Protein backbone atom coordinates (compact mmCIF):
# COMPACT_ATOMS: atom_id res chain seq x y z
CA UNK A 1 0.00 0.00 0.00
CA UNK A 2 0.71 3.65 -0.97
CA UNK A 3 -0.40 4.65 2.40
CA UNK A 4 2.43 3.34 4.85
CA UNK A 5 2.35 6.03 7.77
CA UNK A 6 -0.11 8.52 9.70
CA UNK A 7 1.26 11.25 7.67
CA UNK A 8 -0.39 9.50 4.71
CA UNK A 9 -3.57 8.68 6.52
CA UNK A 10 -3.68 12.44 7.76
CA UNK A 11 -2.61 13.63 4.12
CA UNK A 12 -6.51 11.24 2.72
CA UNK A 13 -8.09 12.73 5.12
CA UNK A 14 -7.56 16.08 4.45
CA UNK A 15 -8.16 15.34 0.50
CA UNK A 16 -11.17 13.94 1.59
CA UNK A 17 -12.13 16.59 2.83
CA UNK A 18 -10.77 18.93 -0.05
CA UNK A 19 -8.65 21.21 2.32
CA UNK A 20 -5.21 20.27 1.17
CA UNK A 21 -4.81 18.07 -1.74
CA UNK A 22 -3.59 18.37 -5.90
CA UNK A 23 -7.30 18.70 -7.23
CA UNK A 24 -6.94 21.89 -5.43
CA UNK A 25 -3.87 23.49 -4.98
CA UNK A 26 -3.10 23.27 -1.43
CA UNK A 27 -0.15 22.57 0.81
CA UNK A 28 -0.97 20.49 3.68
CA UNK A 29 -0.22 23.37 6.74
CA UNK A 30 2.27 22.27 9.42
CA UNK A 31 0.00 23.68 11.97
CA UNK A 32 -2.68 21.31 11.02
CA UNK A 33 -1.00 18.07 10.24
CA UNK A 34 -0.03 18.06 14.07
CA UNK A 35 -3.18 18.70 14.64
CA UNK A 36 -4.68 16.13 12.74
CA UNK A 37 -2.40 12.80 13.65
CA UNK A 38 -3.25 14.14 17.62
CA UNK A 39 -7.29 14.08 16.80
CA UNK A 40 -5.73 9.99 15.15
CA UNK A 41 -3.98 8.96 18.22
CA UNK A 42 -7.16 9.92 20.39
CA UNK A 43 -9.84 8.67 18.48
CA UNK A 44 -7.77 5.30 17.61
CA UNK A 45 -7.13 4.82 22.05
CA UNK A 46 -10.62 5.57 21.86
CA UNK A 47 -11.62 2.67 19.69
CA UNK A 48 -8.96 0.37 21.33
CA UNK A 49 -10.42 0.07 24.29
CA UNK A 50 -7.16 -0.89 26.29
CA UNK A 51 -7.88 -4.10 24.51
CA UNK A 52 -11.32 -4.32 25.22
CA UNK A 53 -12.40 -2.28 21.53
CA UNK A 54 -11.72 -2.33 17.87
CA UNK A 55 -8.53 -4.24 16.62
CA UNK A 56 -6.87 -3.21 14.54
CA UNK A 57 -3.33 -3.44 14.15
CA UNK A 58 -2.80 0.02 15.02
CA UNK A 59 0.69 1.06 16.51
CA UNK A 60 0.39 3.58 19.36
CA UNK A 61 3.26 6.35 19.26
CA UNK A 62 5.32 6.53 22.90
CA UNK A 63 6.50 10.03 24.26
CA UNK A 64 10.24 9.04 23.35
CA UNK A 65 10.55 9.06 19.71
CA UNK A 66 10.53 12.69 18.37
CA UNK A 67 8.03 12.80 15.03
CA UNK A 68 4.62 11.46 15.81
CA UNK A 69 4.59 11.66 12.33
CA UNK A 70 6.63 9.47 9.79
CA UNK A 71 5.78 6.28 11.67
CA UNK A 72 4.12 3.74 10.19
CA UNK A 73 0.44 3.12 11.26
CA UNK A 74 0.74 -1.05 11.10
CA UNK A 75 -2.98 -1.44 9.77
CA UNK A 76 -4.01 -3.76 7.93
CA UNK A 77 -4.00 -3.23 4.20
CA UNK A 78 -8.52 -3.49 4.80
CA UNK A 79 -8.23 -0.73 7.58
CA UNK A 80 -6.89 2.20 5.79
CA UNK A 81 -10.26 3.30 4.25
CA UNK A 82 -12.01 3.08 6.89
CA UNK A 83 -9.42 4.87 9.66
CA UNK A 84 -8.87 7.33 7.25
CA UNK A 85 -12.61 8.40 6.33
CA UNK A 86 -13.44 8.45 10.04
CA UNK A 87 -10.41 10.74 10.61
CA UNK A 88 -11.72 12.98 8.23
CA UNK A 89 -14.96 12.82 9.49
CA UNK A 90 -13.85 13.96 12.94
CA UNK A 91 -11.46 16.79 11.74
CA UNK A 92 -13.74 18.44 9.78
CA UNK A 93 -15.38 20.58 12.30
CA UNK A 94 -11.80 21.85 12.89
CA UNK A 95 -12.29 24.08 10.06
CA UNK A 96 -15.69 24.86 10.80
CA UNK A 97 -16.65 21.94 7.89
CA UNK A 98 -18.88 19.47 7.30
CA UNK A 99 -17.86 15.91 6.05
CA UNK A 100 -20.41 15.04 2.82
CA UNK A 101 -22.90 12.26 2.98
CA UNK A 102 -20.41 9.51 1.11
CA UNK A 103 -17.85 10.46 3.18
CA UNK A 104 -20.35 9.95 6.76
CA UNK A 105 -21.62 6.58 4.95
CA UNK A 106 -18.40 5.14 3.93
CA UNK A 107 -16.81 6.38 7.48
CA UNK A 108 -19.67 3.43 9.14
CA UNK A 109 -19.27 1.09 6.64
CA UNK A 110 -15.84 0.82 7.58
CA UNK A 111 -15.75 0.82 11.15
CA UNK A 112 -18.44 -1.69 10.73
CA UNK A 113 -16.13 -3.48 8.34
CA UNK A 114 -13.56 -3.05 10.87
CA UNK A 115 -15.32 -4.44 13.81
CA UNK A 116 -17.10 -7.64 11.58
CA UNK A 117 -14.14 -10.63 12.07
CA UNK A 118 -13.95 -9.46 15.68
CA UNK A 119 -17.51 -9.40 16.47
CA UNK A 120 -17.27 -13.20 14.71
CA UNK A 121 -14.16 -14.24 16.69
CA UNK A 122 -16.16 -13.47 19.99
CA UNK A 123 -19.39 -14.55 19.16
CA UNK A 124 -18.57 -17.58 21.58
CA UNK A 125 -20.44 -19.75 23.06
CA UNK A 126 -20.40 -20.65 26.88
CA UNK A 127 -19.93 -24.36 27.85
CA UNK A 128 -22.43 -26.74 30.05
CA UNK A 129 -23.07 -25.39 33.23
CA UNK A 130 -22.02 -26.63 36.50
CA UNK A 131 -25.44 -28.36 37.06
CA UNK A 132 -25.66 -30.34 33.77
CA UNK A 133 -25.07 -33.76 33.46
CA UNK A 134 -22.85 -35.57 30.91
CA UNK A 135 -25.67 -38.23 30.18
CA UNK A 136 -24.75 -41.81 30.47
CA UNK A 137 -24.34 -41.81 26.58
CA UNK A 138 -20.83 -40.46 27.42
CA UNK A 139 -19.91 -43.65 28.71
CA UNK A 140 -15.77 -43.25 29.16
CA UNK A 141 -16.51 -40.41 31.58
CA UNK A 142 -19.54 -41.64 33.31
CA UNK A 143 -17.63 -44.41 33.73
CA UNK A 144 -14.71 -42.32 35.22
CA UNK A 145 -17.28 -40.43 37.63
CA UNK A 146 -17.51 -37.38 35.32
CA UNK A 147 -21.57 -37.26 35.62
CA UNK A 148 -21.65 -33.55 35.58
CA UNK A 149 -19.94 -29.96 33.69
CA UNK A 150 -17.78 -28.57 35.44
CA UNK A 151 -18.55 -24.81 34.03
CA UNK A 152 -17.15 -21.61 34.49
CA UNK B 1 35.29 -73.54 59.20
CA UNK B 2 39.53 -73.51 59.31
CA UNK B 3 41.18 -76.46 60.30
CA UNK B 4 44.88 -77.73 61.86
CA UNK B 5 46.20 -81.29 62.61
CA UNK B 6 48.20 -81.98 65.33
CA UNK B 7 48.18 -82.91 69.38
CA UNK B 8 49.21 -80.15 71.61
CA UNK B 9 46.86 -77.57 70.64
CA UNK B 10 47.19 -75.18 73.34
CA UNK B 11 46.46 -71.41 72.92
CA UNK B 12 45.51 -72.23 69.59
CA UNK B 13 41.71 -72.45 70.11
CA UNK B 14 40.57 -70.35 67.20
CA UNK B 15 36.89 -68.16 67.16
CA UNK B 16 34.01 -68.30 65.52
CA UNK B 17 33.38 -65.36 62.10
CA UNK B 18 30.20 -65.44 60.07
CA UNK B 19 30.08 -63.12 56.94
CA UNK B 20 27.31 -61.40 55.59
CA UNK B 21 25.83 -59.46 52.59
CA UNK B 22 23.48 -56.45 52.26
CA UNK B 23 20.46 -56.40 49.80
CA UNK B 24 18.50 -52.86 49.17
CA UNK B 25 16.18 -51.20 47.02
CA UNK B 26 15.98 -48.63 44.49
CA UNK B 27 13.72 -46.07 43.67
CA UNK B 28 10.05 -46.61 42.22
CA UNK B 29 9.91 -46.61 38.66
CA UNK B 30 6.57 -44.69 37.55
CA UNK B 31 4.26 -44.47 34.54
CA UNK B 32 3.00 -40.99 35.61
CA UNK B 33 0.63 -39.76 32.64
CA UNK B 34 -2.70 -37.29 32.06
CA UNK B 35 -6.10 -38.62 31.14
CA UNK B 36 -8.31 -36.38 29.66
CA UNK B 37 -12.15 -36.36 29.07
CA UNK B 38 -13.70 -34.80 26.49
CA UNK B 39 -10.89 -36.18 23.86
CA UNK B 40 -12.36 -39.51 22.40
CA UNK B 41 -8.84 -39.53 21.57
CA UNK B 42 -7.73 -39.64 25.46
CA UNK B 43 -10.61 -42.51 25.44
CA UNK B 44 -9.14 -45.07 23.31
CA UNK B 45 -5.69 -44.54 24.08
CA UNK B 46 -5.76 -44.53 27.71
CA UNK B 47 -7.51 -48.13 27.80
CA UNK B 48 -4.19 -49.40 25.83
CA UNK B 49 -2.02 -47.11 27.53
CA UNK B 50 -2.10 -49.06 30.66
CA UNK B 51 -1.67 -51.92 28.86
CA UNK B 52 1.28 -50.40 27.03
CA UNK B 53 2.95 -49.46 31.11
CA UNK B 54 2.48 -52.98 32.27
Amino acid sequence: MQIKTKGDLVRAALRKLGVASDATLTDVEPQSMQDAVDDLEAMMAEWYQDGKGIITGYVFSDDENPPAEGDDHGLRSSAVSAVFHNLACRIAPDYALEATAKIIATAKYGKELLYKQTAISRAKRAPYPSRMPTGSGNSFANLNEWHYFPGE
Amino acid sequence: SPTQEGWDLTDKATGLLELNVAVNMGEPDNDFFQLRADDLRDETAYRRRIQSAA
